[PDB]
């Protein structure tokens, strides 16, 4: 009955053609250089995931590149980039893991200060604008520190009753990916002093395959870890805003660890896989 | 080349 947990894709994208519309006015504007990487901003819905999607789409538009106040109520919003390539060679030879793997880094240095803010995205890209073709490719990196670590579960039920508090809560607090039960069984903010002694977390789940949380699940139990390095026994609440949330007795368990004292090394995946389920790029022709 | 180009990118 004790499974070590997997994962499911964190998002799948869907660039408007406005985006790509957008990406070309960019890219007029910097034809002389290598290359750019630009701010981009998304805001998750995650009340309306189609009934048959596995997770929440990355619905990218012109104003994704845009510091509008367009959210709408109970929005999550989620910060990533786009890097643009203005030649196709440099866009193919890139070393893709070493890049997102520079990615995850980043989200871990944000997580440790705050564990809310180790979620992004990338799009890298090359915008072929004589032919009017847009390959690209999502990332999002999702990093397992130390790699070594994984997680034993299995269900629990006895949890059921709390998952509507956390899904008020977490509308509530849009900004935030994680809560914590607190020692009057209340919900609040993550606290590394508090969950040492309850040990009961939620997350934010970005997926919809049942009894399967997102990949990104993984980007918050490594911050959890680095907080609390002895924490060996604890609850995980996988919250949705659809009826599949679950519970589960997790234990940190660990596979060939490094020495002790060494510089812990991560394990990190998220390239979107394309039209063919393979870890490729995708293309859009306008 | 669209298909060959996907295939050259393909990593693991």
């Amino acid at each position: 009955s004790e499974r070590v947990l997997s994962y499911a894709p964190a998002f799948k994208s869907f660039l408007d053609t406005s985006f790509f519309q957008e990406l070309s006015r960019l890219k007029l504007d910097v034809l002389k250089l290598d290359s750019t990487c630009q701010p981009l901003t998304v805001n998750l819905d995650l009340h309306n995931i189609p009934k048959s999607a596995d997770q929440v789409p990355l619905f990218l538009t012109n104003r994704s590149f845009e510091k509008h106040n367009n959210k709408r109520t109970n929005e999550v919003p989620l910060q990533g980039s786009i890097f643009n390539f203005n030649v196709l060679d440099e866009f193919k030879n890139l070393d893709k893991q070493l890049f997102l793997h520079q990615r995850a880094l980043e989200c871990w240095e944000d997580g440790i200060k705050d564990i809310n803010k180790c979620v992004s995205f990338v799009i890298i890209s090359f915008a072929d604008l004589k032919k009017y073709r847009f390959y690209y490719w999502l990332g999002v990196p999702c990093f397992q520190r130390p790699s070594s670590t994984v997680l034993h579960v299995r269900p629990e039920p006895s949890l059921k009753g709390l998952f509507s508090k956390c899904q008020k809560w977490f509308d509530v607090n849009y900004s935030k990916w994680v809560c914590i039960l607190d020692a009057d069984d209340e919900i609040v903010n993550y606290d590394k002093c508090i969950i040492r002694k309850t040990k009961v977390l939620a997350i934010r789940d970005t997926s919809t395959m049942e009894n399967v949380p997102s990949a990104l699940t993984k980007n918050f139990l490594s911050v959890l870890q680095y907080d609390v390095p002895d924490l060996i026994d604890f609850k995980l609440l996988i919250i949705r805003q659809n009826e599949g949330s679950f519970a589960l007795n997790a234990t940190f368990a660990s596979i060939d660890p490094q020495s002790s004292s060494s510089n812990p090394d991560m394990k990190v995946s998220g390239w979107e896989r394309n039209v063919q389920g393979k870890l490729a790029p995708r293309v859009v022709d306008l | 080349d669209i298909d060959e180009l996907i295939q050259d990118m393909e990593i693991k």
